[PDB]
């Protein structure tokens, strides 16, 4: 019944910025720890960021610390990721995950492409 | 009686078992050995046996996050694993989880994909962790010595010190 609908992902120029969102339904969102994870095509799965239910405690990967911001709207039941100072390495499909992180507990993904097209 | 090992099979006489990768088709006689026939395609038998049919190979459901690590043979079952960096929930790898969490009274030592699942620790004295979390480390107890406050409630590995004046 868990639905996680990522959006905001598109083609952006290096140095630019994007805001991703994950709209949750089918569970009490405000009570669960959420994560952002990215997967570059071919390349390995990477844990980007995480947030506690209240949005008072967070985690960031060294590769995204200082440039990325995880946040949540527990009224709208939505998770956010503000991506600033974007680089080509950040080109990946971005997913959001719900604790206990089953293969059912993650979204469809949102493609982020960082190039000069 | 008794009957030798890796031969086993007793029923008025001592018959040889079938080798792994072979089903039992005919029992042995006074002058004839046990008749064994190899397992069919998609089927296996992993032990010296007296089984008349082979078992089918397990499938690694992609919707479960499973990927075939080792294709099954007539002697061994298919071995499955997760996508990466997904972690198996059991030694059998019948389901995957992104990572495991550390329950209250436990704090993290991170999860970095590819064998690197979350390392949990049980919160030393002077530290606590309420919440189940996959990133939260043990947090230190309040103070009740800073503003020269009391103590009022002890402080657990799950709860923090509560202080009055
Ligand atoms: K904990």
């Amino acid at each position: 019944e868990v639905q996680l609908l990522e959006s905001g992902g598109g083609l952006v120029q290096p140095g630019g910025s994007l805001r991703l969102s994950c709209a949750a339904s089918g569970f009490t969102f405000r009570d669960y720890e959420m994560w952002w994870v990215r997967q570059a095509p071919g390349k390995g799965l990477e844990r980007v960021s995480a947030i506690n239910p209240q949005g008072t405690r967070t985690y960031y990967a060294d590769s995204v610390m200082g440039r990325f911001t995880i946040s949540r709207d527990n009224s709208k039941n939505t998770l956010y990721l503000q991506m600033n100072s974007l680089r080509a390495e950040d080109t990946a499909v971005y997913y959001c995950a719900k604790l206990p992180f089953t293969f059912d507990d993650w979204g469809q993904g949102t493609l982020v492409t960082v190039s000069s097209a | 009686t008794a009957c030798r090992e890796k031969q086993y099979l007793i029923n008025s006489q001592c018959c040889s078992l079938c080798q792994p990768g072979q089903k039992l088709v005919s029992d042995c006689t006074e002058f004839t050995e046990t008749e064994c026939l190899p397992c069919g395609e998609s089927e296996f038998l992993d032990t010296w046996n007296r089984e008349t049919h082979c078992h089918q190979h397990k499938y690694c459901d992609p919707n479960l996050g499973l990927r075939v690590q080792q294709k099954g043979t007539s002697e061994t079952d298919t071995i499955c694993t997760c996508e990466e960096g997904w972690h198996c929930t059991s030694e059998a790898c019948e389901s995957c989880v992104l990572h495991r969490s550390c329950s209250p009274g436990f704090g993290v030592k991170q999860i970095a994909t590819g064998v690197s699942d979350t390392i949990c620790e049980p919160c030393p004295v002077g530290f606590f962790s309420d919440v189940s979390s996959a990133f939260e480390k043990c947090h230190p107890w309040t103070s009740c010595e800073t503003k020269d406050l009391v103590v009022q409630q002890a402080g657990t590995d799950k709860t923090d010190v509560v202080c009055g004046p």
